[PDB]
Order: C-alpha cells, then sequence, then structure tokens
C-alpha cells in the first residue's frame, strides 16, 4: 500500500528554535498527509491534513509542507510542552496508513541528578522482603549509568530501573533504580551504595547508607 | 463538544474474547463514521478499519480481517470492538476514532484508548510501603520520600501524595514487569517544615483487586 516513511526518530533543539520533521511515502500521494501529534500518555489530536491545512485550533507555529513524496513538519518557537510523537499519515487511497512516529526531546541544559537511597521497610522485611530504592531526580542529558555496590562488590544482579519521560514542564528526566534482596542476604552485610555516573561529573554521585540518626 | 470515552482496561487470558466500547457524545453520530486504530506497544499506530455509522457497514484493514468484528449500539451512541480468540499479542492500547469523512481518512478527534492485557497471571493486590529518608538533605532544606508499590498484577494503579493536594515535586515511574507482577514507586520531595511536621501520605488504589491503601510515611530516623 502507500507506505509511509519517517526517519529520524528521535530529535532535539532547544525552546524557541525550529525543528523540521521529515516523512515520506512510497509513491505520490497527491498532498495529501495528515500529521498528529500524541502528547505522552494522551491519545493523537489532529494537526494539519492536506500537507498543510491547519486543525481548528492549532497554532499557526506548526506548519507543514511537502509534495509528490516529500513531505515535512515544522515547528517554530519550541515550547517545552512540544514535547511529543509526531506521526505522518497518508490519506490519498485506502487503507490509511501512518508513518512511525518522530519523538520531539527539548534541549535544555545539563542538571545534577538529586540522589536519594532508601533502606528497606520495616514491614516489608516482616514479608521476609529487603529492597533498597534510589531515586535520581530531575537530571539532564538523559545518560545516567547506575551501578549498585554491596560492601564493595558491583551488586548487578536483581535490579530493577525505571525512568520518566522528559519531563514537560522543565525539560528534565528521573530514574529509579530498585535492588530487591533476600532478608537473610541484607542482614549479611551492611554497606550499601547506589553510584552514578553522568555528564555533570568527573566524580561518580555516590549515595550510600547503613541507617542513623538524624 | 465531541468527547469519545471509552471502555475502562482490561486484562483476559489467551482464548478469550472482549467487547471496547466507545460512547460518542457532540456529533450527530449518524453523519460520522468510526475509525478503530491500534497502538501497539512498541509498534507505533495502525488503521484496524472503519464502520459506517449509518448503514452499519464494516471495513476491515486486512491485518484485521477474522477475529475482528466492529458493531454498534446505534441507538445509545456507541461503537465497539470486539476480539474474539484473544492472542497474546492482541495486547495494546484500541482507540476510536471520529472519520471527519467517509472512510475515515481523517481522524479528527479521538477516544482516551482501551488497553488490553492478554495474560494468564493472576491478579495479584499490592504491597505499598513507606519509604522515608535516613536523613541526608536531600538539595537544601529539602526531604525527599516514596512509596513503593510491590508486586500487583494487572496494571493500572493509582498513586496520589495525600489525596492529590500534593502534587509539586511528584515523580511517579512507570511500572516494570518482573516476570508475573509490577514494581512502582513515586518521590515526593517537601521542605524541611512540611514534614514530619505535616502528615504526608501515599494513597494507592489498585482497583483489579479493590485494595486502596494509605501509607503514612512515619519520620522513622
Amino acid at each position: 500500500d502507500i507506505v509511509m516513511t519517517q526517519s529520524p526518530k528521535f530529535m532535539s533543539t532547544s525552546v524557541g528554535d525550529r525543528v523540521t520533521i521529515t516523512c515520506k511515502a512510497s509513491q505520490d500521494v497527491s498532498t495529501a498527509v495528515v500529521w498528529y501529534q500524541q502528547k505522552p500518555g494522551q491519545s493523537p489530536k489532529l494537526l494539519i491534513y492536506w500537507a498543510s491545512t491547519r486543525h481548528i485550533g492549532v497554532p499557526d507555529r506548526f506548519a507543514g509542507s511537502g509534495s509528490g513524496t516529500d513531505y515535512t513538519l515544522t515547528i517554530s518557537s519550541v515550547q517545552a510542552e512540544d514535547l511529543a510523537l509526531y506521526y505522518c499519515q497518508q490519506h490519498y487511497s485506502p487503507p490509511w496508513t501512518f508513518g512511525g512516529g518522530t519523538k520531539l526531546e527539548i534541549k535544555r541544559a545539563d542538571a545534577a541528578p538529586t540522589v536519594s537511597i532508601f533502606p528497606p521497610s520495616s514491614e516489608q522485611l516482616t514479608s521476609g522482603g529487603a529492597s533498597v530504592v534510589c531515586f535520581l531526580n530531575n537530571f539532564y542529558p538523559k545518560d545516567i549509568n547506575v551501578k549498585w555496590k554491596i560492601d564493595g562488590s558491583e551488586r548487578q544482579n536483581g535490579v530493577l530501573n525505571s525512568w520518566t519521560d522528559q519531563d514537560s514542564k522543565d525539560s528534565t528526566y528521573s530514574m529509579s533504580s530498585t535492588l530487591t534482596l533476600t532478608k537473610d542476604e541484607y542482614e549479611r552485610h551492611n554497606s550499601y551504595t547506589c553510584e552514578a555516573t553522568h555528564k555533570t561529573s568527573t566524580s561518580p554521585i555516590v549515595k550510600s547508607f547503613n541507617r542513623n540518626e538524624c | 463538544q465531541i468527547q469519545l470515552v471509552q471502555s475502562g482496561p482490561e486484562l483476559k487470558k489467551p482464548g478469550e474474547t472482549v467487547k471496547i466500547s466507545c460512547k460518542a457524545s457532540g456529533y450527530t453520530f449518524t453523519n460520522y463514521g468510526m475509525n478503530w486504530v491500534k497502538q501497539a506497544p512498541g509498534k507505533g499506530l495502525k488503521w484496524m478499519g472503519w464502520i459506517n455509522t449509518n448503514t452499519g457497514e464494516p471495513t476491515y484493514g486486512e491485518e484485521f480481517k477474522g477475529r475482528f468484528a466492529f458493531s454498534l449500539e446505534t441507538s445509545a451512541s456507541t461503537a465497539n470492538l470486539q476480539i474474539n480468540n484473544l492472542k497474546n499479542e492482541d495486547t495494546a492500547t484500541f482507540f476510536c476514532a471520529r472519520g471527519e469523512d467517509n472512510f475515515g481518512s481523517l481522524s479528527d478527534y479521538w477516544g482516551q484508548g482501551t488497553t488490553v492485557t492478554v495474560s494468564s497471571a493472576k491478579t495479584t493486590a499490592p504491597s505499598v510501603y513507606p519509604l522515608a529518608p535516613v536523613c541526608g538533605d536531600t538539595t537544601g532544606s529539602s526531604v525527599t520520600l516514596g512509596c513503593l508499590v510491590k508486586g500487583y498484577f494487572p496494571e493500572p494503579v493509582t498513586l496520589t501524595w495525600n489525596s492529590g493536594s500534593l502534587s509539586s515535586g511528584v515523580h511517579t515511574f512507570p511500572a516494570v514487569l518482573q516476570s508475573d507482577l509490577y514494581t512502582l514507586s513515586s518521590s515526593v520531595t517537601v521542605t524541611s517544615s512540611t514534614w514530619p511536621s505535616q502528615s504526608i501520605t501515599c494513597n494507592v488504589a489498585h482497583p483489579a483487586s479493590s485494595t486502596k491503601v494509605d501509607k503514612k510515611i512515619e519520620p522513622r530516623g
């Protein structure tokens, strides 16, 4: 059928500039291209149809262009809240085929991680389980490597890491790393560390614990 | 004006059937047919077909001719998707979208999505744990604290800090599935004046298992 092709797939621009997404079809699609925008965790919204006609109330900074097999969507004054997946879709012959999306990341300036480590909850310990939690909040760039070390040794088994997609308000990221253990392995050891290596330093951001009074 | 509100998300073991409703508001049902789109977890967006809400004739995408059946409670402005003999690789989110024209080349107005998780796993209620700091002033006169909601199936879970009165400086992370169940956490950062002094509570509802938990993060330091 007509196969819509989007590449790149990830793009970044800072607040205020332009970015221009490229979409391409396999045959002349005769200016029948629609652009939806899908804000992370929401439904698609129709932005532009017939390659340039903006729908009811999508601001003029969004502008579609294109011809034959080559179409492109541009956004000017990128807003922090413009972060989203952009899909192009042909609407010339059935079936209507969508491109694979392109993610817009907003190129913030670097921020160091707020790292915080968490002892096993006592009630968890009653359940016979021990999980040491470690939050690395509001860092930028996305890239951060977190290592656990129990009593010096790089613990690399039993870890679940989770990530926040980029924030729509301040363009940073956030991640969890949960080291789950058995009560008995927890009580067989004593120093637990969440070491983070991130662009903001030479020195590994290190958070360690063993319960002590504050 | 136009609202397409969809049913809530289901869990179903392989082989079962599901009927996903799409209740339309704001337009005259009859002059605008319905697009059914599948956004599969990784893969992106795909047209499943279109139903002529006037005559009632469905078009299926070839990928969808067979186990999929579109129908409509005309009378109540509802369109429905039914997927029979559920295959495990049907977990995804299905959107009804209104089609602007004949055939639905344009989806102006999309519904919220109904997510199906095809899985033989049994529903598990969560474990909610107050994660209170062994201090280390997390940024100037700010204390971060958290909630680990462990071991439930299926997802979603609704985690609010103090009835949603605490909105600033919350990070609720996406759940992750480790083989059979989920682990989700959320940090909240308050000032040293707001805790242990004020009561921070993490309220967790797992509606699949009819859990609603309220864990006060006790000072424990």
